[PDB]
C-alpha cells in the first residue's frame, strides 16, 4: 500500500512570491507522480503527470520535479488565480492510485 | 470537446441504495479507463473504483469493497456507480475520472466529471 | 387376453410331472408357460424401479461468470494477489505480461499477473449409486385364456422379498423364486436419465462436486477459457452449455424413466423360478358345452404363428368343458397341433358369453374345430394337446 | 515512445541510398525502420476489418419441439398420413408398430406409423462470406522518438486504396505500397467469432439454411431424437445445445471481434514495401544543444537488448542538436553502437523539455554520453551511428 | 374417415316391448363397435363394446351383435329407464372414433 | 370411484377465448387417455379431440383443428382444453372422457365427465 505524504498542511505567501510543494512517496514510484489544482466548485485539474510534463494547456509556471521518492512542485511566480487546493498522485503499476492528503496555498494576512 | 457529465446524486437514509451516472462525449468512451474519486467534507480526494475500458475488469478500495459496484455500458457511452448499504462515511462528492487507456486501468492524462453530491444522514 | 399381440414374445414348455420352469423376464416382453395337465400362464415384467438412491457426484454442463478482477506486479516485484485466490467460488489463473515505463512500471519486462471471475452453475447433472437392497420388480401373473380379476395376480419382487406367492383362483396357486448394478450409476440430465459405467461417469472433464449438496465446485477451469492476447492482456470467457456433447458422449447408454422419488428401468431381465405343483386345471368334473358357439369374427394369425379365435356360446349350461381343437379330416376328427389357451371352460351360466382361444396349428392345411355334432363350428387353416376329451357325436 | 515496450518487436534496416524497405505487418506489433541519414520510423498495424459480409449460411445449435402429432395404420391397410408431413416447419419420421386385437385393428402384425413434430430454433450459428474487396487495415507511421501530432499519421489502407502517402510535418513524407481468405468464412456464435475454412463448415452435422434470411431449415433430423421403444409406440425428444460442441470442434481456429457492422481480426500479417526517397531528417542546419542534460529516471533495457533514457534539458537555445552516443574509452569518446532515436533534436525554445532516446549498446561494457564538456552526463551499462558529429569539447 | 348410419331417427314402443337399432359402418370395421345410452341431464353412458360385451352394470336386456359392417343393439324387454337417444361409436384403429346420428327410443302415443 | 369432475364453461363472444377443464380421480391419470366429445343444441354427438396419457401426442378433428388445443398435467391429475377464435358453430355441452389405454388413443371402457356448456352468441 502505496502512501503519499504532502508538506506543508497550509502555504500562506503574496501574489509574486515562489511555491515549492512537497510530496513523499512511502516507497520507489519511478516518475510516476501526478500533481492536481483543486478550487472550490470545480473539479480537480491535472497540472503535471510523469512527475515533470505539463498537461494541455497549463502554464510555465508551473513545474514539477524529483529527488528519489521526493516530489516537488513549484509555482514560481503566484498569480491571483493559483490560490487552491494543491494535491499529489501515484500512477505507479495498479491500482489504488492513491492521492496525498493536499497541501492549501493562501493568500497571506497582512501585519 | 473531451466532456463527462456525471448525475444521480441526492439525499438518502443509513443502509440505503443510489445509482451514479457519469454520460461521456468527446471521444471514443471503450478506449479510457474510468475511475471514480470522492472527496467528504473538510476531507482530501480518494480514489475509490475503476473499470477497464471493455468493462471486462473491475477494482474496489477496501473502504467500498463489497457495496459498491461499477459498471459500464459502450453502446450507451454511460459510467455507473450502484451504491448499497451507505454509511454515514459515504457522504461525498463524487467524481468520474477518465483516461485514455491501452493497459487495464492505468492512464496518463485524464478527464474529470463536475462532481454529484451524495447525502447519508 | 395377454402375450397374443407381443412381438417379443417367449414360449416356455414344462415337463409333465414336473415342478419348476425357468423363465427369463425382458422389458415389454410376455412368457407363456404351457405345461401338462396344468393351465397355460403368462408372466410378464411390468415394471423395474430403484428407490432411495443416494447421490455420489454432480457435473455443472452449463455454467457463467461474473465479478472479474485482475492484479499485476513489476517486473522484478514478484508474484501478483488477489483476495479472490483464497475464495473456493473463484476461478483464477496466474500467467506473464508485458511490462514497462509506458504502462506505470520503471522496469521492461514481464510482469506477474493474475485473473479472477466468479464462478456459477446453471445447469448440472447428477449421478446416483444404484443400491441392490432397494430394486423393486412388479410382475404380472395371468391364467391364459379364462374367461371374463381373480384369474390374474400383480405381485411385488424385492430383495426383501425375492419369494412370492400368487392366488389364482380356481386355477390354484403359483409360486415364483427370483433373482433381483455392481459398476453402474443413474444418471439425471435435464428430465432425462441413464445407467452409466463408473469408470466413464468418474473421467468426465467437467466441473464436479462430489456427495450430496453455498456449493463448492472443483475443475471450474474445464468450462473456463482463460486466453492471452499477445502478452498484452488475459481475458476470460465462459465456453457455454456442454449437454449436446455429453448426449453425443452417452452413445448406446441404457436410458430410463421418473416417478418422483423412484427411477423406472427401461431395460434389463429377471431369471425367475415358476412351482407349477399348486397349479390346478378348472372344471375337471364340469360337463361339456352342449349349445352351439359362433365365430364374432374371423380367426387370425399372430406374429408367433399361433392363430386366435373368438366365439360366441349360446348356451345356458353353467359352467361347462368348451370343445376346441384342429383336425386334418373331418371324418375321423383326429386331433392336430395343440392349444395355449389350454383346457377351455365357460364360467357364466347366462347366454351369449364370450371367449377368446389360442391354437397352435400344424404346418400346411386343418381346420379349426368348435363345438360338437351338426352345431360345431369349422374354419380351414393354412400355416407357412390341451383339448378336452369327449365322445363322437359324428 | 511507440514500439520500445512490445515484446513482438522487429528491427528492419535499410540499405544507404537506398529507396524502398520491405516490412510484415502482424498484430499486436511493431516494426522499427532504420535507414543511414534518414529518420528512424515506427509502423504499426492497428486494426484489420472486414465489412459489408453477406450471409452464406446459418446452423441452429440449439432448437425445442411442440404441436406432436401421430398417426396409424393397421397391418394390411397402407402408410400413415399426417397433414404435417408436407410442412417445412414439422420434423417427421415412419416406421412400424405392433397391431393387433387389443388395440383397433382386425389383423396382427407390424402397421405404418408416422410421428411429426414443429421444430423451433431458439439459438442459431452464422456463416458469412469474406470479400477481399471489403478489407480494411488501419496502419499507424510515427517518427521514432521526436519531441512532442505533426510527427505521426494514421493511415487507411484498402484494396480500392492499397497506395497511401504519410506527411510527418518536418521529417518529409512516407509512401506505403502494400498487399491487402480464398477459403475462409466468419463464424458468429452469440457474440464469439471465428474464421473457418470453408470445407470444415459446409460438412456441420447440425440443422441449416443456406443463404439470405418464417425462416426454414434443412436436416432437423440433426437436433431431433426419434426413438422406438420395444416395437410399441415412436418418441420424440430435442437433443439440446450444441454450441459446447461446436467449441470443441472448433480446436485451433482463429477468432474474431465486432464493431456493429464491421469484424476486427485479430491474426494476420500484411506485406509492405516503405518508399524512404522522400524522408528526411530535422535539424542538419541547427546549433548543438549547449546547455546541461539530466536523467529523469535511471536508464532501463528494453526486451529487445536496447537501452531507453529519458532526458531533460535545462537550455532555452531552440531547436538544438542532441549530444547522444556511447563510447567505450572516457578520454577518446570514440563512438560505439548506435542510436534507434537517430539523429536526436529538441525542438521546444523553452526550458527543462523533455526528450526520449533509444540507444543499440554494444557487447560488453559501454558509457551512455549526453551531452558535451564538463556537464556532460555519463551511465555505465553492460550489455549480456545516428550521432550528431561536433567538436572536442574535453 | 368412416361414418357410421344409424336407423331409424325414432322408434316409438311401449314397456315390455323389444327395441331393434342399427347401425352401418361405412367399411369394415371389424367388432370395434361401441353403444351408448344418453339421458337429458346426463352424460352418455357406455352400454356395450367390442360389438357384443356388456359394459359394467349393464343388465342382460341389452344385447349387441354384427353381421359384417351391420351392427344391432337389442332391447329384448324395453323397461320404463330404458326411453332414451342411443348411439353407436367407432373405434377402429386410430381417432376420430366418430359416431352415428342417433336413435330415439320414445313412449308409444295411445291410438 | 372413478370420476371426471369438469369446469370451465360460460358465455362468450364470437372470435373470443375459454379454457376448460377436467380434474379426474379414483385412478392413475397417466394410464388413461383423454378426449374431448361435444354435443350442440339439437345435434348429435361429436369426437372433435384426443391426447395420450403421457401428453406427448394430440389429435383434432377437422372441426376444430387450429383454433382449439388440448393438453394435460399429470402431476395436477387434470386434462385442459384452450379454445380461440371460437365460432357460434362451437356452441355445445363440451363432455371430457377417458379411458385405460396402453396404446396412443386407444381405449375399450370408459368414463365420462357431467358436461361443461360453452355458448357463442
Amino acid at each position: 500500500e502505496i502512501v503519499l505524504t504532502q508538506s506543508p498542511a497550509t502555504l500562506s505567501l503574496s501574489p509574486g512570491e515562489r511555491a515549492t510543494l512537497s510530496c513523499r512517496a512511502s516507497q520507489s514510484i519511478s516518475t510516476f507522480l501526478a500533481w492536481y489544482q483543486h478550487k472550490p466548485g470545480q473539479a480537480p485539474r491535472l497540472l503535471i503527470y510523469d512527475a515533470s510534463t505539463r498537461a494541455t494547456g497549463v502554464p510555465a509556471r508551473f513545474s514539477g520535479s524529483r529527488s528519489g521518492t521526493d516530489f516537488t512542485l513549484t509555482i514560481s511566480t503566484l498569480e491571483p488565480e493559483d490560490f487552491a487546493v494543491y494535491y499529489c498522485q501515484q500512477r505507479y503499476n495498479w491500482p489504488p492510485y492513491t492521492f496525498g492528503q493536499g497541501t492549501k496555498v493562501e493568500i497571506k494576512a497582512a501585519a | 470537446e473531451v466532456q463527462l457529465v456525471e448525475s444521480g446524486g441526492g439525499l438518502v437514509q443509513p443502509g440505503g441504495s443510489l445509482r451514479l451516472s457519469c454520460s461521456a462525449s468527446g471521444f471514443t468512451f471503450s478506449t479510457y479507463s474510468m475511475h471514480w474519486v470522492r472527496q467528504a467534507p473538510g476531507k482530501g480526494l480518494e480514489y475509490v473504483s475503476a473499470i477497464t475500458g471493455e468493462g471486462d475488469s473491475a477494482f474496489y478500495a477496501d473502504s467500498v469493497k463489497g457495496r459498491f459496484t461499477i459498471s459500464r455500458d459502450n453502446s450507451k457511452n454511460t459510467l455507473y456507480f450502484e451504491m448499497n448499504s451507505l454509511r454515514p462515511e459515504d457522504t461525498a462528492v463524487y467524481y468520474c475520472v477518465g483516461g485514455y487507456s491501452n493497459f487495464y486501468y492505468y492512464y496518463t492524462m485524464d478527464v474529470w466529471g463536475q462532481g454529484t453530491t451524495v447525502t447519508v444522514s | 387376453i395377454r402375450c397374443i399381440g407381443v412381438s417379443n414374445r417367449d414360449f416356455v414348455e414344462g415337463m409333465s410331472g414336473g415342478t419348476w420352469v425357468d423363465v427369463v423376464l425382458e422389458h415389454g416382453g410376455c412368457v407363456t408357460v404351457m405345461a401338462q395337465d396344468k393351465p397355460t400362464v403368462d408372466i410378464e415384467l411390468v415394471t423395474t424401479t430403484v428407490s432411495n438412491m443416494a447421490e455420489v457426484r454432480s457435473y455443472c454442463y452449463e455454467a457463467s461468470i461474473s465479478d472479474m478482477a485482475s492484479d499485476s506486479r513489476c517486473p522484478t516485484q514478484g508474484e501478483a494477489y488477489l483476495d479472490k485466490q483464497s475464495d473456493t467460488q473463484y476461478v483464477c489463473k496466474r500467467t506473464l505480461v508485458d511490462r514497462g515505463w509506458g504502462n506505470g512500471c520503471g522496469l521492461f519486462g514481464k510482469g506477474s499477473l493474475v485473473t479472477c471471475a466468479k464462478f456459477a452453475c446453471s445447469k448440472k447433472m447428477t449421478g446416483k449409486s444404484i443400491q441392490p437392497e432397494n430394486l423393486e420388480y412388479r410382475i404380472m401373473l395371468s391364467v391364459h385364456g379364462s374367461q371374463h380379476d381373480e384369474n390374474r395376480a400383480k405381485v411385488e419382487i424385492t430383495p426383501n422379498s425375492p419369494r412370492a406367492e400368487a392366488t389364482l383362483g380356481g386355477f390354484g396357486s403359483l409360486g415364483l423364486d427370483c433373482e433381483p448394478f455392481s459398476d453402474l450409476y443413474y444418471l439425471t440430465m435435464n428430465n432425462k436419465h441413464w445407467l452409466v459405467h463408473k469408470e466413464w461417469f468418474h473421467d468426465i472433464p467437467l466441473p464436479w462436486h462430489a456427495g450430496a449438496d453455498t456449493p463448492h465446485w472443483n475443475n471450474k477451469e474445464a468450462l473456463v477459457e482463460f486466453k492471452d492476447a499477445h502478452a498484452k492482456r488475459q481475458t476470460v470467457v465462459v465456453l457455454g452449455s456442454q449437454e449436446g456433447a455429453v448426449h453425443t458422449a452417452l452413445a448406446g447408454a441404457l436410458e430410463a424413466e421418473m416417478d418422483g422419488a423412484k427411477g423406472r428401468l427401461s431395460s434389463g431381465h429377471l431369471k425367475c423360478r415358476l412351482k407349477m405343483d399348486k397349479l390346478r386345471l378348472k372344471g375337471v368334473s364340469y360337463s361339456l358345452c352342449t349349445a352351439a358357439f359362433t365365430f364374432t369374427k374371423i380367426p387370425a394369425e399372430t406374429l408367433h404363428g399361433t392363430v386366435t379365435v373368438e366365439v360366441q356360446y349360446a348356451g345356458t349350461d353353467g359352467p361347462c368343458k368348451v370343445p376346441a381343437q384342429m383336425a386334418v379330416d373331418m371324418q375321423t376328427l383326429t386331433p392336430v397341433g395343440r392349444l395355449i389357451t389350454a383346457n377351455p371352460v365357460i364360467t357364466e351360466s347366462t347366454e351369449n358369453s364370450k371367449m377368446m382361444l389360442e391354437l397352435d396349428p400344424p404346418f400346411g392345411d386343418s381346420y379349426i374345430v368348435i363345438g360338437v355334432g351338426e352345431k360345431k363350428i369349422t374354419h380351414h387353416w393354412h400355416r407357412s394337446g390341451g383339448s378336452w376329451s369327449h365322445p363322437q357325436f359324428e
